[PDB]
C-alpha cells in the first residue's frame, strides 16, 4: 500500500519525465516489433506463393 | 495482389518521415499533432493541438 | 527408334529438373528481396545518425531498430530453407541436371 508522503514531492518534473521516457521508449520498441512482423508475414506470403 | 513493386513503392514512402537532414526540435509529425492509422495507415489530424 | 526414345524420355525429365531449378532459384530471389529490403532500411537509420545535434539517448533509440533489423535478417538467413536444403545458411553449388 501507498504512503501518505508528509510533504511536497521534491523536484516531481524529473519523475514525470522519466516515466514519460519509459512510455515513450516502450512505444517504440512495440513499433519495432510491428515491424519484424510485417517482415515476416511479407516472408511467409511470398514463401508460401513459390 | 503480392508484388514487389507495389510494396517498395509505399514503403519507400512511409520510412521517408524520419528526414535525416534536420536538427529541428521536431522529430516527426506527431509533435505537430499527426498521427497515422497503425491499423491501416491513414493519417489524421488534430485542429487545437495543430493550431497551437 | 530405341535411341530416339531413350534421348526422348530423358529429355522429357530433363525439362522437370529445369522447372525444379527455375524453382528453387526464384526461391532464393524472394528471400533476398527482403533481405535487401531490410538493409535499405537500416541505411536510412545511419543516415539518420548522422544529424548534428542527436542525443545519445536518440543514438540508443536508433541502435534499438538497428538491433532489430540485424536479427531479423538472421533469422530469415538461418530459418529459410528448401526441400530440405537450407539454401541461404552456406556456402554451396549445385547442378540442374538438364543435358
Amino acid at each position: 500500500l501507498a504512503e501518505a508522503a508528509a510533504t511536497t514531492t521534491e523536484n516531481p518534473l524529473q519523475k514525470i519525465d522519466a516515466a514519460l521516457a519509459q512510455v515513450d521508449t516502450l512505444r517504440s520498441d512495440l513499433g519495432a516489433v510491428q515491424n519484424r512482423f510485417n517482415s515476416a508475414i511479407t516472408n511467409l506470403g511470398n514463401t508460401v506463393n513459390n | 495482389l503480392g508484388d514487389s513493386v507495389v510494396r517498395t513503392i509505399q514503403t519507400g514512402i512511409r520510412a521517408q518521415f524520419a528526414n535525416s537532414g534536420s536538427n529541428s526540435a521536431f522529430k516527426t509529425m506527431a509533435e505537430i499533432g499527426i498521427t497515422q492509422d497503425g491499423t491501416s495507415g491513414k493519417l489524421k489530424i488534430d485542429d487545437d493541438k495543430l493550431t497551437k | 527408334a530405341n535411341r530416339f526414345t531413350a534421348n526422348i524420355k530423358g529429355l522429357t525429365q530433363a525439362s522437370r529438373n529445369a522447372n525444379d531449378g527455375i524453382s528453387i532459384a526464384q526461391t532464393t530471389e524472394g528471400a533476398l528481396n527482403e533481405i535487401n529490403n531490410n538493409l535499405q532500411r537500416v541505411r536510412e537509420l545511419a543516415v539518420q545518425s548522422a544529424n548534428s545535434t542527436n542525443s545519445q539517448s536518440d543514438l540508443d533509440s536508433i541502435q534499438a531498430e538497428i538491433t532489430q533489423r540485424l536479427n531479423e535478417i538472421d533469422r530469415v538467413s538461418g530459418q529459410t530453407q528448401f526441400n530440405g536444403v537450407k539454401v541461404l545458411a552456406q556456402d554451396n553449388t549445385l547442378t540442374i541436371q538438364v543435358g
